[PDB]
Formats: structure tokens, C-alpha cells, sequence
């Protein structure tokens, strides 16, 4: 079991990063989306925060 | 809120436009009011001269 226990974990663990790593990218431009939108002032700064 | 947090410079500008926008409308109604009035109190005398009627 333990053999199959973590061996799954790590892999699913792998899937974790790949999601959030993208997800970071998701927020990443998401941040960037803000700053520009705030830079141009189309939007508030609070959002950027 | 200008320069402050929520004001959202563009979104602000929308409003300032609006106040810019409606006042001109106010320009019109006044012009209209000005119009209609000059119709009303227009009645009647006197023409552009004074003297024996």
C-alpha cells in the first residue's frame, strides 16, 4: 500500500503544481491585467492589491 | 476619490463626463426655457421704437 500510497501522492502531487503553476500564471497576468487596468486607471488600485 | 483607492480614473471620468454631459442638456432646456419665455413675455408691446401710438 504505502508503495502505492505516496507513489500516487507524488504524481497527484505533480498534478498539483501543474495546476497551481498554471494557476499562478492565471493570477500572474491576472495581476498584470490589474496593473495595466490600474496603470491606465480604468480600474482601482485596490484590485491590484 | 480621485487618486485615492476606488475612484478608478476612467470610471471617474465617466461621471465628470456626465456632469459635463447633462449640464449641456441643462444648456438646452434653459435655451428652450429661454426660448419659450421669449415667446411668452414676448406679448407684446413695444416694438423697437418709442413714440406716438
Amino acid at each position: 500500500q504505502t508503495v502505492r500510497s505516496s507513489f500516487n501522492n507524488i504524481n497527484a502531487s505533480i498534478s498539483s503544481i501543474n495546476a497551481y503553476k498554471q494557476a499562478v500564471v492565471s493570477a500572474q497576468s491576472s495581476l498584470d491585467a490589474m496593473e495595466a487596468g490600474y496603470s491606465v486607471g480604468t480600474r482601482t488600485i485596490v484590485d491590484v492589491l | 476619490l480621485l487618486g485615492t483607492q476606488y475612484i478608478s480614473k476612467q470610471e471617474y471620468d465617466q461621471a465628470l463626463a456626465d456632469a459635463q454631459q447633462a449640464n449641456a442638456a441643462v444648456t438646452a432646456a434653459k435655451a428652450a426655457v429661454e426660448t419659450a419665455r421669449i415667446n411668452l413675455a414676448y406679448t407684446k408691446v413695444t416694438s423697437p421704437i418709442s413714440g406716438r401710438i
